[PDB]
């Protein structure tokens, strides 16, 4: 399928989204550390096979969350800075998200 | 005698300056003058109490790395230059917040800041910005906390609204110490000397009170020794 | 050809000098920071300039 740009970053708490926006890009000004997410990217992905703990595991507690994965922007390690620009660019034929 | 010694007293203050004062202990026995001289340099330069500014918020400013219309210097220059910002707080308040609105062209300085009567600005003539338009205004909230010592803005302990920019905080007051040990004429005794501190500060310490501190600290250090024991 | 979106980023990073930085001169004198010494510690003249 086709990736989304979207703050619904599975297995991410809203303590990592605070300096996201609604739609998932981080603001401008905002003091961000090594591992802070600046893009929030979901990629599909396809069935994938657990082994029969991982089955059981999930048989005890019901928590699966699994459609897509997170593969989103990140601040490298030992980098501290503040975001001075953001710019987005979107082909032609595809909707301009809020940002 | 040669078990008792004599006792040094703080015997001369003098204000070159407000940002340059010279201080005169006497009398010392030999050799007394530059251990006293040099302790006392060490802890002045080092551990001396003062009052800096941490925080700012300008009213439009997201970032340091930006711009605002009518202002000459970008907000990282307006930053450093409240660095060099004098300000003494009066005794039982560790954190105070002052205001500085200005609108028209001309130089803001430091004597546009207004306070609550317990902030005292010693440098009134020093440049923060200048507005170039007469359309220009600037709004901006500074806060001054008292500490010890240079504590850089990465090295705070880590929610901080998008707006509110660190500064880099050198408390230390003082900038410049020298000291000079000359002979002293006391009684008919030759071996007595004085020692001239020369202190250079940024006016926020009184010259009496900062050698009072220092020997405070000192006196408190060598209790230890005094009381030498297996701990 | 198959891209959708493209987001760009800057960050704006205060690098302080720090021990292992290279610092030269114009006469081919470099060198390596070694140790940030207090100012107590460093040699001055008579005057008390460190």
């Amino acid at each position: 399928g086709a990736e989304e740009i979207t703050a619904d970053i599975p297995n991410v708490g809203e303590a990592a989204l605070s300096k996201l926006d609604e739609s998932g890009i981080v603001y401008i000004g905002a003091e961000v550390k090594g591992g802070d997410i600046l893009v929030g990217k979901v990629t599909p992905k396809g069935e994938t096979q657990l082994t029969p703990e991982e089955k059981l595991l999930r048989a005890i507690f019901g928590e699966k969350a699994s459609d897509v994965k997170d593969t989103s922007l990140r601040v490298p390690n030992s980098v501290a800075g503040t975001v001075i620009d953001v710019q987005v660019f979107t082909r032609d034929g595809v909707e301009k998200d809020k940002r | 005698s040669v078990t008792e010694f004599l006792k040094p007293r703080l015997v001369d203050i003098e204000q070159i300056s407000t940002t340059h004062a010279k201080v005169t202990l006497e009398p010392l026995e030999r050799g007394f003058g530059h251990t006293l001289g040099n302790a006392l340099r060490r802890i002045l330069l080092s551990s001396m109490p003062g009052c800096a500014v941490t925080e700012v918020e300008i009213e439009g400013v997201l970032h340091e790395y930006s711009t605002k219309e009518g202002v000459q210097e970008d907000i990282l220059e307006i930053l450093l230059n409240l660095k060099g910002l004098a300000v003494r707080v009066a005794e039982g308040k560790d954190e105070v917040f002052i205001t500085l609105n200005k609108s028209g062209s001309g130089p803001v300085v430091a004597g546009d800041i207004t306070h609550d009567g317990d902030v005292e600005i010693v440098n009134p003539e020093h440049v923060i910005c200048h507005l170039t338009s007469d359309n220009a205004a600037i709004a901006m909230r500074i806060k001054v906390e008292r500490g010890r010592g240079y504590v850089p803005a990465s090295a705070r302990i880590h929610e901080r609204p998008i707006g509110r920019l660190l500064v880099d905080a050198t408390f230390s007051p003082v900038d410049k110490i020298a000291y000079s040990v000359e002979a002293a004429r006391v009684e008919q005794r030759t071996d007595l000397d004085k020692l001239v501190i020369d202190m250079e500060t940024n006016g926020t310490l009184e010259p009496e009170e900062a050698i009072r501190r220092a020997a405070t600290i000192l006196a408190e250090q060598l209790d230890a020794f005094v009381d030498l024991r297996d701990v | 050809p198959g891209v959708l979106k493209i987001v760009k980023v800057y960050l704006a990073v205060k690098r302080r000098i720090q021990p292992g930085d290279k610092m030269a001169g114009r006469h081919g004198n470099k060198g390596v920071i070694s140790k940030i010494n207090p100012v107590e510690d460093m040699p001055y003249d008579e005057n008390g300039q460190p």
